[PDB]
């Protein structure tokens, strides 16, 4: 069952807070993000042990 | 009297022992073999008391 | 009571006693006096009660 | 039993040869794989009799607060000697009290 | 352990250290934190080469120089402790160490009143050191 | 402390033996008190096994994946209940 | 060396006692807070 | 493999031989009871249980 | 030290670790590799000194089974760091000295705080883990809190 969790974390591009939602797909090993303001989404392989936070700071590193 | 009866039940204590050392002491049903035997010892010395 | 120590109550006696001075049967009566084990054995049994 | 590779040291996980039916061993972060001597994979048990003996040191004797015995010693006949029961914290152990010499510290029960 | 003792007793380790020796899990353990508690007990030698073994390391020799208060070449309970009769221990320590009640078990004895305590039997150990 | 208190029949309440019956029918001994030991052996061969310690009954006996489940049982277990393998 | 007799015992005591006292241990554990811990904590 | 590990356990657990769901152990308690006789007494009469 | 699972219930018995100031726990390889010793080997020889003791293997092997998607210091420490309780996007610029400050210091203080003794560390872990398992089971009693 995916989760659609709007985490409080903020957005790089678009300078808004609470505009990123860390969407969580284990069931194919796939990490999506969506965004509110500028709507990007990050995508990335997960495992079982990699939570919002992972993604999060994987998506930082990307975008740097 | 007294003094024989409490060298008594101290010899059947021993001998309890004994058998439960050698797995020949019978198991009680609803308890295993440690509990089982120290009721049996708690019993002759309440009695010998 | 318990071998609150390695394999026996008090340091005293060696390991694996089993008998019944060893794990708190006090022999003598009143009048006689217990003996230290004996009384630590019943100080225990008072803070219990 | 479990054992790794020799030069990756990582576990070997037994995976089935389908083509030669033959039972191989692994690992993953290499492609070192080798022949399986024997046919079993996991083994697990309900009624357990293991670490009785396991207890068994060399330094028992010098102890004081070891007890001393009478019993025979079928290795040196000594008559000095101590004893202890199993370390089995399991509710099903037993009191069979594992003799002990003071020269090959074998364990056997005077049952 | 034993030199390790020995240290302790000569003085040239602080007695309050407490060594500690686990045979079973084949440990040896060393403690000289503040908090412990320790009490004083008797050093009776048990290593069995000499007469001694079984008996009381402290003479009257000992008793005679505490009256007097001063050594024949202020001799107090400190000269005791260090002078190898007397070490403290801890409840740690006292895990893995055979007492005797008092001084006459050290021996082992050889009647039947009816109105005085008795000796528990002390019998599930024929050899005691 | 749930704790039942069963009446049996007046017959089987002055019979030992039919009461021992009985409560060995109404005793919920399941399978995993009577298994001894479990091991997963991997048989290639549905045919016949490369494991000595049924290699002759199964023989005898017979007359997929391979992967074979082996379990135990202790005789004393199953003799105590009743309950044969 | 004769056996040691329960005065024997006593006079040790006693000895020990005079060495040491009753309340010892507070005074040992103030006296070593004021000379070093004080100290070391600054 | 994993799979047959998973049969392997819930083959452990969730086969029922014999007995009721939920009863660890029976006890063949022995019982007392009094019992009117012919003559209208009221007699002991040892029943299993 | 939390032995997580129970009797067939949490299927494989995974030993999850609790650290100071974090919100989540950690599995125990996962720290023995974020400490030095990442290969399995090394891990295994340490936390075990009875090899005979099958059960320890089968026990501990669940660990090493999630135990495989990491494998090196980096992504163990930022694993680590990546639920440092500390501020969000501390990336992996810092986010991985974070970790490595949170494992020298703030763990087993009384043993050590200076770089090259984590063998200290790893050979403390290793005995605490062993003491764990054997009163897992059950060859030895739990020590007494009243004691
Ligand atoms: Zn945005
Ligand atoms: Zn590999
Ligand atoms: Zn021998």
């Amino acid at each position: 069952i995916k989760q659609k969790l709007e985490t409080q974390f903020t957005c790089l591009f678009c300078n808004h807070d609470n505009s990123v939602v860390c969407t969580l797909d284990k069931k194919n090993s796939i990490g999506l993000l969506e965004c509110k303001k500028c709507n990007l989404s990050f995508q990335a392989p997960i495992n079982s042990l990699s939570q919002p936070i992972d993604i999060y700071s994987d998506w930082i590193d990307a975008c740097e | 009297e007294i003094t024989h009866a409490i060298s008594s039940a101290k010899e059947q204590v021993q001998e309890i022992i004994y058998k439960a050392q050698h797995n020949e002491l019978e198991l009680k049903p609803g308890m295993t073999l440690r509990e089982s035997f120290e009721g049996e010892v708690s019993r002759t010395l309440n009695d010998a008391r | 009571i318990a071998f609150g120590f390695a394999d026996r109550s008090l340091p005293h006696f060696t390991k694996d006693d089993f008998s019944p001075e060893s794990k708190g049967f006090v022999e003598n009566s009143y009048l006689r006096g217990l003996t230290p084990q004996e009384f630590f054995f019943h100080a225990m049994a008072g803070r219990e009660g | 039993s479990f054992r790794f590779c020799l030069e990756c040291n990582n576990m070997l996980y037994p995976k089935e040869d389908k083509e030669n039916q033959r039972l191989l061993y692994s690992c993953r972060n290499c492609d070192y794989t080798e022949l399986a001597e024997d046919p079993k994979v996991y083994r697990h048990e309900l009624i357990t009799n293991i670490g009785e003996t396991a207890g068994i040191v060399d330094d028992i004797g010098q102890d004081p607060t070891l007890p001393r015995s009478d019993k025979e010693c079928p290795e040196c006949h000594s008559r000095d000697c101590v004893f202890f029961q199993s370390q089995q914290r399991r509710k099903d152990t037993n009191m069979t009290l594992f003799y002990v010499c003071l020269n090959c510290k074998k364990t056997f029960r005077d049952e | 352990v034993s030199t390790m003792r020995d240290l302790r007793r000569s003085g040239a380790i602080s007695p309050e250290v407490s060594i500690i020796r686990d045979i079973r899990e084949r440990e040896f353990k060393i403690f000289t934190d503040v908090g412990r508690v320790y009490r004083p007990l008797f050093i009776v030698e048990d290593d069995e080469s000499k007469d001694n073994k079984g008996e009381l390391r402290i003479t009257k020799e000992h008793i005679r120089k505490i009256q007097q208060g001063y050594d024949d070449d202020v001799y107090g309970w400190s000269s005791l402790v260090t002078s190898g009769v007397i070490e403290y221990v801890d409840g740690e320590e006292e895990e893995t160490i055979m007492i005797a009640m008092t001084p006459e078990d050290l021996q082992t004895r050889s009647l039947n009143d009816t109105a005085k305590r008795i000796k528990p039997e002390m019998s599930t150990s024929s050899h005691h050191t | 402390t749930p704790a039942l208190t069963v009446y049996l029949d007046r017959e089987i309440a002055l019979d030992i033996e039919k009461a021992k019956v009985i409560q060995s029918s109404i005793e919920y001994t399941t399978l995993k008190n009577v298994t001894s030991a479990t091991e997963i052996y991997y048989d290639p061969d549905p045919t016949s096994t490369v494991i000595e310690e049924d290699f002759d009954t199964v023989e005898a006996y017979f007359s997929q994946s391979p992967w074979l489940l082996r379990l135990e049982l202790d005789r004393a277990r199953m003799l105590d209940k009743q309950l044969t393998m | 060396d004769d056996t040691i007799t329960t005065e024997d015992c006593w006079t040790v005591i006693s000895a020990f006692f005079e060495e040491k006292g009753l309340v010892s241990q507070q005074l040992d554990s103030f006296d070593e807070f004021m000379e070093t811990s004080i100290q070391d904590l600054v | 493999d994993q799979m047959l590990k998973r049969i392997e356990a819930h083959m452990l657990d969730l086969i029922a031989l014999r007995g009721i769901p939920g009863i660890s152990k029976v006890y063949m308690v022995k019982h007392k009871v009094s019992v009117p006789d012919e003559s209208g007494e009221y007699k002991n009469e040892e029943l299993w249980a | 030290i939390k032995l997580y699972g129970r009797e067939d219930k949490g299927t494989g018995r995974t030993i999850k670790a609790t650290l100071p100031y974090v919100k989540q726990d950690i599995p125990i390889v996962i720290v023995f590799r974020a400490l030095g010793v990442v290969p399995d080997g090394e891990i295994l020889q340490h936390i075990c000194y009875d090899e005979n003791d099958w059960q320890m293997l089968e026990m501990l092997k669940p660990c090493i089974e999630e135990g495989f998607v990491i494998q090196d210091k980096e992504v163990a420490l930022d694993f680590i760091g990546r639920r440092g309780s500390a501020a969000l996007g501390i990336r992996r610029e810092k986010r991985i000295q974070y970790a490595k400050d949170i494992l020298q210091k703030e763990l087993l203080p009384h043993i050590t705080q200076e770089e090259g003794f984590e063998t200290r560390k790893t050979f403390f872990l290793g005995y605490m883990v062993n003491r764990l398992l054997l009163c897992a089971l059950e060859r030895k009693d739990q020590d007494d809190r009243d004691h």
